[PDB]
């Protein structure tokens, strides 16, 4: 009876369970927010490009991650853990969003074929070059600046978004924004801006990790304060009138 | 049938024999993005010469689809897969499969 | 007019800083133009110009500052790290002031003393927190340890702030007292939005910065002395997400009976947005109601067939993917699934019902409101309707739809079965 029951109870398998440990990622951004209110918009096409070294498992697992296609934060947020749709707390983990890592684009945890020649990941020496488009989204991308069509449509910008980067571990990259710091080897093309125009004064940008709770802190648990963005009001610049 | 799409080829051109360990590291998944199976978490790359019949023919077509040190989405079916019967306990009726192929060596 | 901010095109070059206005910039744009205009009303003011400013006292105009509450997070330890006796000191420094409370908590968005499950005080009013308000102390700053601590046996808690022991208004070193320990007390950190804290509970006596002076000599204890490990913290969390069946509601309640049928309904102002979500996803053309009582619009519903994925309660309604193939073209191709019911509805015309099969028709009381969306690659749903009301008998919830949740097929009585909530 042990044995029979035993593989009766197996079989019926709505019982057995599931479980996936799934690597720890990081999201990251620009300084920059997009801050696009209409009415007194100063730019509407931006241009950025992220050059990258290496990608590969030194002593890991092959699933890593590495995105860029930006997701909406209307439906994401810069949290550690959590999302029925297997984690991954990085780019593209929102349905209402994708990501582009090379050959497609996944809307959470639905594959689209990005449609390019020669897709391949983010390997060694691959630039992936950033482009704006909201009022009908059809928001470029290219990776050595080859024609990554397919672009895509319905992702919520219902109002704004905003810049992004994710990176496992084992990555090593570098923006590409302007000034020394940005080597455009792909220029930005008709119609777009090297995204390092708001380059506001106090401060010179860099990253900010997506508004992080707690770095690895050394000192004494530092309970850092609730910050929502540089504005507790909005997310909105000033133009006076 | 097993509709190969390539990751990061290499040659593109050795392909497998007769007799031959396609030295496989793959990682097995279904659709939805739900695991099944993986060599990579193993540390065990899958072996297996061609027509002794193993593996189900989806890892023999896609390798003999396959060159040397291709990563590869292999995409097999119901047909050539468990099918309507299924690996009791693991998979279910009438399943489509998806594998991470990347052939290593052939000895 | 787009005077080198014709973002497409740029018939001509040299932008400038200036496009964002003299906020952006500072006055380095402005010493040519502003002595000239100070010039100018330097000699208005010889002609007599009398003009007060709005903004102040005298001219008493100013009515538009209030506060901020929200993103109160409610830093903690671990339950399993709570303490029920023996004495116990944790130093809390200071970053900042502002809307920050600290003391210790207890098991139990309402922040410290707002019930009776936990012990603070405020730096920004110098008051005590249990239940109501209560003077105590003194006010901090940035760099103040605010020294937490307790004595679970006779229930002394008190505040050594840098060795400065704080007391009420009669002058007595307890805070807190005749308290019952039931289910133990956690260290606690509330913090507003703009207010930053650091805390150390006591896991190096050197990093312990006033401890010496007050709580070693005294019998008190570290948080953390004797943890070889990294303690744990956490916060009241700012997504809702679902865990708990309430049955504690303003007044919500939950029964069961036969077509099925329930029981709920709250009478206090439900004016804010409320939450449901189902347990047990059941199953044994397909007309199965959800019905809710506010209906013919006592306020007006946003039904929506909708996941799991939202990062509000608010009145921000109407704010909700598509595939779209190139072919080395750009023109798309492939759009056929798109944004993977109207705002009408109910319990005057009476229900709101479900139908499947892939294919569904959710509308209010069998009226055809074009359905248009028929997507479902997979989506395990639990009937989350959120809404306001006049609140009257503010909500409800009532083969057929219990078919497209499991294995059998489509039927339509469902049996009795344990687990049913």
């Amino acid at each position: 009876n042990q044995h029979l029951i035993c593989d009766n109870l197996l079989p019926g398998r709505d019982l057995l369970l599931q479980t996936r440990l799934v690597n720890h990622v990081s999201s990251m951004r620009p300084n920059i927010f997009l801050g696009v209110s209409e009415g007194s918009a100063q730019y509407k096409k931006w241009y950025y490009e992220l050059m990258v070294d290496h990608t590969e498992p030194f002593v890991t697992a092959e699933a890593t991650h590495l995105r860029v296609g930006w997701a909406s934060t209307e439906g994401y947020s810069p949290y550690p853990g959590g999302g029925e749709e297997w984690g991954g707390n990085g780019v593209g983990d929102d349905l209402f969003s994708y990501g582009f890592d090379g050959l497609h684009l996944w809307s959470g945890c639905i594959a689209r074929t990005v449609s390019s020649p020669n897709q391949h990941l983010l390997r060694t020496d691959d630039v992936i070059s950033c482009c704006l488009d909201l009022s009908a989204p059809s928001i470029s991308f290219r990776i050595n600046g080859q024609p990554v069509q397919g672009m895509f449509e319905n992702f919520n910008i219902d109002g704004l978004f905003f810049p992004v980067v994710s990176f496992s571990a084992g990555i090593k990259v570098r923006f590409l924004l302007g000034g020394r710091h940005g080597e455009f080897k792909f220029l930005p093309p008709p119609g777009y801006a090297a995204c390092y125009e708001a380059v506001l004064p106090k401060e010179k940008l860099k990253v900010e990790h997506s508004r992080e709770y707690k770095q690895e802190r050394t000192y004494t648990r530092d309970l850092l304060g609730p910050t929502v963005s540089l504005t507790q009001a909005a997310f909105t610049p000033v133009p006076v009138d | 049938g097993v509709e190969i799409e390539t990751i990061s080829p290499g040659d593109g051109r050795t392909f497998p024999k007769k007799g031959q360990t396609c030295v496989v590291h793959y990682t097995g998944m279904l659709q939805n993005g739900k695991k099944f199976d993986s060599s990579r978490d193993r540390n065990k790359p899958f072996k297996f010469r061609i027509g002794k019949q193993e593996v189900i023919k989806g890892f023999e077509e896609g390798a003999a689809q396959m060159s040397l040190g291709q990563r590869a989405k292999l995409t097999c079916t119901p047909d050539v897969a468990y099918g309507a019967t299924g690996h009791p306990g693991v998979i279910p009726p009438n399943a489509t499969l998806i594998f991470d192929v990347e052939l290593l060596n052939l000895e | 007019q787009g005077w080198t901010y014709g973002i497409q095109q740029d018939v001509k070059n040299r932008r400038n800083p200036r496009l964002v206005p003299y906020t952006l910039l500072d006055d380095r744009t402005k010493k040519s133009n502003k002595d000239s205009l100070r010039e100018a009303v330097r000699t208005l003011l010889g002609y007599g110009y009398h003009l007060e400013a709005p903004d102040q006292d005298h001219a008493s105009r100013a009515e538009v500052c209030s506060g901020t509450g929200e993103r109160f997070r409610i830093f903690r330890a671990e339950k399993t790290y709570a303490v029920k006796a023996g004495r116990w000191y944790f130093e809390f420094e200071a970053v900042t002031a502002g809307d920050m409370r600290v003391g210790w908590s207890r098991p139990g968005d309402l922040e410290l003393g707002s019930d009776d499950r936990a012990f603070a005080f405020d730096g920004f009013k110098a008051q005590r927190w249990h239940q109501g308000n209560e003077h105590y102390g003194r006010s901090w700053q940035a760099g103040d340890v605010v020294g937490c601590m307790v004595d679970m046996n006779e229930h002394t808690m008190m505040f050594t702030l840098n060795g400065e022991i704080l007391l009420d208004d009669s002058g007595s070193e307890l805070a807190f007292k005749d308290f019952d320990v039931g289910d133990g007390f956690i260290p606690v950190c509330s913090l507003g939005v703009a207010q930053v804290g650091r805390m150390n509970f006591g896991k190096d006596v050197s990093t312990l910065k006033y401890f010496t002076i007050c709580g070693l000599q005294e019998g008190y204890e570290p948080f953390a002395v004797n943890t070889n490990r990294d303690i744990t913290m956490w916060l009241s969390k700012r997504l809702p997400q679902f865990l708990q069946v309430p049955s504690n509601h303003e007044h919500i309640e939950v029964t069961r009976i036969d077509v099925t049928q329930k029981s709920f309904g709250s009478q206090n102002n439900n004016t804010d947005i409320m939450f449901y979500r189902l347990s047990m996803p059941i199953e044994c053309t397909y007309y199965y109601s959800v019905r809710i009582f506010p209906g013919q619009e006592p306020a007006n519903v946003w039904v929506g067939w909708i996941t799991s994925d939202f990062h509000q309660y608010d009145t921000g309604f109407d704010l909700d993917v598509t595939v779209t193939l190139g072919d080395e073209k750009g023109k798309v191709h492939e759009s056929i699934k798109r944004s993977n019911p109207g705002q009408g509805r109910n319990n005057s015309n009476g229900l709101e019902i479900g139908c499947v099969v892939g294919l569904l028709t959710f509308i209010a009381n069998g009226k055809e409101l074009s359905t248009y969306y028929q997507v479902e690659p997979s989506t395990k749903l639990f009937p989350a309707v959120f809404a306001q009301a006049t609140s009257p008998n503010v909500f409800q919830f009532e083969g057929l739809f219990k078919s497209e949740h499991k294995n059998p097929v489509p039927q339509c009585p469902p049996r009795l079965h344990v687990q049913f909530l």
